[PDB]
């Protein structure tokens, strides 16, 4: 930490010892249904752009490498989570979001984006976390004389909030005189179709797509991802795993007064203090191991190759690894003399250490 | 119905989140009812519907199951999904369907293509009940509390914070407000929600006790 | 604002004022010397024993090393203030167990015996009007570790990388350093300053201090009583303005406040994002995969080096301050206590 | 710019400690010329004799 | 005619605060410390002001000095005459030279550059596409125009940081200047001073 091979007489900061875990905690509900997610993918028909259908899933073990057995798709395209992680971690509900739309307009279905479809049938909020599958479907969704059953909306008189639908047909009218239910001058009708044919290029081809819409740890879990429970250990250095979060600490038992719709208590540097375990109505407190800073004291490499040990604010006790105990922490490797001398090394709290011959030994002094 | 005008007198603070935070200060911006604000209290003696500005706080002091449902939405007649909450003794059903609304809608003690539908457990139970209905994302939040009061005449004095109840998935535009009563005199206190900035204490219980605004008056903003 | 009283003084060509009477006045200066020696771990702040923020810390060179010795070099700096101001007596004088001075009482600034820490009464008044931020100069991993009511700034302080070191010399000895200068120079009076303390009696030492102002050395002789007791009501009067008010110490209390203020927003700048997706560094590392992880984790560690190298800069500066009042204080030791000025307003 | 404002808040308090900072530079100003000038009790005058 | 640099700066967020004692009670303030050391002496410096004359009291000052008070009182007008001279000359040479006062104009100097500094700091872009923001808001979509405002934000941040360090470490300066004036004005003025060369 000097950088160099000759040190000199005085005291060092080192560097700091902590206590590594021994075991590991996962902790995840007992839930032992599965997600149907086989039955959203497939069906005889999806359901149009302006009518979009969206399915709850709640209370199921999600697998979500069974997705790409399910469809033939390249663009798992996703935003605040990462596609090969979704089995890690674990929600709070899913919702699946299905429709067909044209291969033109797969780039409007993101986070801030606008246009038609984004604007005027299916908007996605800025904060989305959760992701878009999308494939083509001119297999299924294509006829040579056109396919008449997939209608969008062409405008509205204001545009469309975040996961809104309007299914009303009304005519628009865009000027004086009303259109009292007739599709005359400065009147259309709102909806109009697709007209699918095989014969269209590569961007005019129908697309299925079907946004999975995660939303976060903020309530008791119920879609939780493939994951084995451990049994619980406390008063012990771990690696716990509570509903998909990870970290390293001992955990107690706690006098905290959780209200019914709390789970997490958060400490004011934003990191977790508390936790209610998954599986019994329990609430943990989270306490880091043990740490603090070691100090050596040494003479000089001409001198002596011995050196003291100054564990920093701890005692004695709690460290694992002549010991005397100052105010600022306590000392290994030399011993403590009732005798009064100038200070040589500073210690602490009014000691002092110093290499003396009473065969030379390193001492610690008042 | 009869119509009369109050003060909001510190009432309607809701917790914002569902994390546990004890003997802190913590700054948020939401949809807030502002402190000293002008609430208006009816008297359901006879009726269009209210409006839903950005958030409602609702209010009754009454008892028993005189007061029931609400509806959400913003074209009541037809022709547009709207939201309708119904309680009992036993059950809440929550429907998002178009709806035949009439001018008066209300329940008598003694409807087309739709997709949600929803079962739940009763929102109701000298008793004061507070609500406050929020519409953001697509996702309808409602929040409540109960607590007894002294005086029905105006809102008490002090703090009583609102836990959060039901989050749904609604996903409609909503408009207008109005309120159902179930006949075989009720009157209610309305507000309207603000984006403000709120200063909240909680205690070392975890509980919040009080709470300031930041554009009330310039004190508040210094303790901001 | 008021600028102060109105006045005319009378000037004529042959008009003179002189005194028939004096008054012994005692006042009080305060002096900062020392501050708060602080420690700042870089791993357990910015990474918080995960790994993969280690291994991208590493590239930054050293940072962390140049902070480490800038604060190592602010916590030698302290104890050498306290020292060149209090150790500065050669040796450790006493007090004779009579009490006789020419009838001068110094009762409450000598210390007492009964109490373990000897410290005198005025000592003791000190210490309690200014309260403490109650550091961790003493150890408090066993009571972070009880979780009695709810978690503590201190603790929340030292789970995060930061830690207070106590200073070289306790307030036992400090309190016998002044000790030493007040028998000394009651005793001696400015010969123990200069060489060997040679004693004198202190009514023959006020006469050689009334001859250094101008003042012919009858007057003391004359009016030893008066000025024994005048200086003894001036002493109480002293004594009843420290119980009374406290609000003249605001010295040392800003010193205190300053130097939890600045841990405490230390503390506080964690839960910042800085553009990232998350404060927490283990729910970035779960929710993604390296690459983005990494992105996430790099601005989550530019944001922290700054608010650190933020601190340490301020920290460098109220250092640099409080050596200039170290430096003032340990003159005014050197020339008000151990002799006397002729420097006007000194 | 509310976007602005909105990303600057995801800093901290980086804002209040640069405020804070000037705000102590300004008092000290005013201190300073406090213990400079303002060392005299009374505001006494010259006759008009000269 | 055109804009200015002060306007340039106001219109940033950048301003000028006043101070608390104004010229006139700053030369009120002087104009006590001259009177009570021209009638007085040093008396006015420890309690309350006592008369005497001048020229008794310039005896004094002889006295203290290490010279006989009887040298003033024979020599005292030409005393009085090489005194009336130095006062002329020290007007002479305020009027003519203008370079004796640079420290104050330098004082001036470095707070005005700062703050042009600062401004002209504002016209970076500090690696995005645009130093202006409303251009960055139009011209792109949401998560484009949050990297390069993310980019102008550390920039503008970083700047700030270095103008409040520079006014810190001046601030020190300025404080130690201070401490030796006020030495300088309780014992020059208020007092005679044997220390040589102060
Ligand atoms: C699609 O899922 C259905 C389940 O409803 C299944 O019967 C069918 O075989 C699946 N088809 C393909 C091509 O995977
Ligand atoms: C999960 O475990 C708890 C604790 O024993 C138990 O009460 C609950 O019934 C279990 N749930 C299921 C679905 O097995
Ligand atoms: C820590 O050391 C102190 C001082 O010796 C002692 O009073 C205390 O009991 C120790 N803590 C333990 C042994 O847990
Ligand atoms: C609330 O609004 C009504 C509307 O006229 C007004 O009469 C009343 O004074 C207001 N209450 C206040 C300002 O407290
Ligand atoms: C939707 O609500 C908004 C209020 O924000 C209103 O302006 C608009 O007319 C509503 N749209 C429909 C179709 O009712
Ligand atoms: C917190 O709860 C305890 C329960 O014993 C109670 O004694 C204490 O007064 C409460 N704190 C409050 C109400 O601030
Ligand atoms: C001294 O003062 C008197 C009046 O105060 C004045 O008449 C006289 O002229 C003065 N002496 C001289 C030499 O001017
Ligand atoms: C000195 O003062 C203390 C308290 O101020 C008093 O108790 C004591 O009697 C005094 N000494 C003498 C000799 O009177």
């Amino acid at each position: 930490t000097l950088k160099s091979f000759t040190v000199e007489k005085g005291i060092y900061q080192t560097s700091n010892f902590r206590v590594q875990p021994t075991e590991s905690i996962v902790r995840f509900p007992n839930i032992t249904n599965l997600c149907p997610f086989h039955e959203v993918f497939n069906a005889t028909t999806f359901a149009s752009v302006y009518a979009w259908n969206r399915k709850r899933i709640s209370n199921c073990v999600a697998d979500y490498s069974v997705i790409y057995n399910f469809a033939p798709f390249f663009a798992f395209k996703c935003y605040g989570v990462s596609p090969t992680k979704l089995n890690d971690l674990c929600f709070t509900n899913v919702y699946a979001d299905s429709f067909v739309i044209r291969g033109n307009e797969v780039s409007q279905i993101a986070p801030g984006q606008t246009g038609n479809i984004a604007d005027y049938n299916y908007k996605l909020p800025d904060d989305f976390t959760g992701c878009v599958i999308a494939w083509n479907s001119n297999k299924l969704d294509s006829k040579p004389s056109g396919n008449y059953n997939y209608l969008y909306r062409l405008l509205r008189k204001s545009k469309l909030k975040p996961f809104e639908r309007d299914i009303s047909t009304e005519i628009y009218q865009a000027g004086n005189k009303p259109c009292n239910g007739v599709a005359g001058p400065n009147c259309y009708s709102p909806l109009q179709s697709y007209g699918f044919r095989p014969t269209y290029g590569v961007g005019h081809q129908p697309y299925r797509v079907v946004v999975l819409s995660f939303e976060l740890l903020h309530a008791p879990a119920t879609v939780c991802g493939p994951k084995k429970s451990t049994n619980l250990v406390k008063n012990k250095c771990v690696n716990f795993n509570f509903n998909g979060l990870t970290g390293t600490g001992v955990l107690t038992e706690s006098n905290k007064k959780f209200l019914p719709f709390q789970q997490f208590g958060r400490d004011i540097a934003d990191t977790t203090d508390a936790v209610r375990d998954p599986q019994t109505l329990e609430i943990l407190d989270i306490t880091p191991c043990s740490f603090g800073g070691v100090s050596v004291i040494t003479p000089g490499t001409n001198t002596s190759n011995q050196v003291a040990v100054l564990y920093q604010g701890v005692n004695c006790t709690e460290v694992p690894v002549n010991v005397f105990q100052t105010r600022a922490g306590c000392l290994i490797g030399a011993e403590y003399v009732n005798n009064s001398y100038e200070c040589d090394i500073p210690i602490g709290a009014g000691i002092c250490a110093s290499y003396q011959t009473q065969s030379q030994s390193i001492i610690a002094y008042t | 119905r009869t119509q009369s005008y109050t003060n909001s007198f510190t009432r309607g603070v809701y917790y914002p989140d569902k994390v546990f935070r004890s003997s802190v200060l913590h700054s948020t911006h939401d949809l807030f009812l502002p402190f000293f604000s002008n609430v208006t209290w009816f008297h359901a003696i006879h009726n269009p519907a209210l409006p839903f500005n950005d958030g409602v706080y609702f209010a009754s002091t009454e008892k028993s199951n005189i007061i029931r449902g609400w509806i959400f939405g913003t074209t009541l007649d037809s022709k547009t999904q709207s939201l309708l909450i119904v309680n009992n003794a036993t059950n809440v059903v929550i429907k998002v369907c178009e709806f035949q609304f009439c001018n008066d809608p209300f329940l008598d003690v003694y409807a087309n293509n739709c997709t949600f539908e929803y079962v739940s457990q009763p929102f109701l139970m000298k008793n004061l009940r507070e609500f406050v209905f929020k519409n953001i994302d697509g996702y309808f939040k409602i929040y409540s509390k109960h607590t007894p009061i002294n005086l029905e005449r105006d809102l008490p004095q002090g703090f009583s914070a609102l836990e959060p109840l039901v989050d749904l998935p609604i996903g409609i535009n909503i408009t207008r407000f109005q309120t159902l009563l179930a006949l075989h005199a009720a009157a209610y206190y309305v507000g309207y929600l603000q984006p403000r900035t709120f200063l909240l204490k909680y205690n070392e219980n975890g509980t919040i006790t009080d709470a300031v605004d930041c554009a009330l008056d310039p004190l508040s903003e210094t303790k901001c | 604002m008021s600028l102060g009283a109105e006045n005319s003084v009378a000037y004529s060509n042959n008009s003179i004022a002189i005194p028939t009477n004096f008054t012994i006045s005692v006042t009080t200066e305060i002096l900062p010397v020392s501050m708060t020696k602080t420690s700042v771990d870089c791993t357990m702040y910015i990474c918080g024993d995960s790994t993969e923020c280690s291994n991208l810390l590493l590239q930054y060179g050293s940072f962390c090393t140049q902070l480490k010795r800038a604060l190592t070099g602010i916590a030698v700096e302290q104890d050498k203030n306290t020292q060149e101001v209090f150790a500065q007596v050669k040796q450790i004088y006493k007090t004779p167990p009579i009490k006789y001075f020419g009838g001068f009482n110094f009762s409450q600034i000598l210390p007492d015996p009964s109490k373990p820490s000897k410290r005198s009464f005025i000592e003791d008044l000190l210490f309690n009007k200014v309260t403490l931020a109650d550091a961790g100069f003493i150890k408090q991993y066993g009571d972070c570790l009880g979780d009695i009511a709810a978690r503590d700034l201190i603790c929340a302080q030292k789970f995060n990388g930061l830690t207070v070191l106590p200073p070289l010399l306790t307030d036992e000895m400090i309190a016998q350093y002044t000790s030493a200068l007040l028998a000394g120079t009651i005793t001696s009076g400015w010969t123990f300053g200069a060489g060997a303390a040679l004693q004198i009696p202190f009514a023959m030492q006020m006469a050689y201090r009334f001859n250094g102002i101008g003042v012919t050395q009858n007057v003391l002789y004359e009016n030893q009583k008066l000025i024994a007791n005048q200086f003894n009501s001036a002493i109480g009067k002293i004594q009843d303005s420290l119980s009374s008010t406290a609000s003249a110490l605001g010295k040392l209390q800003d010193v205190v406040n300053h130097n939890a203020q600045a841990l405490n927003t230390l503390v506080k700048q964690l839960s910042s994002k800085f553009g990232a997706i998350s404060s927490v560094l283990n729910d970035i590392l779960s929710r993604l995969d390296k690459v983005e992880a990494e992105v996430q984790i790099d601005r989550l560690i530019t944001g922290r080096l700054q608010s650190l190298q933020t601190y340490v800069t301020q920290q460098l500066i109220r250092a640099a301050e409080i050596r200039a009042s170290a430096n003032l204080a340990a003159t005014k030791m050197s020339e008000c206590v151990l002799g006397q000025s002729k420097r006007v307003d000194f």
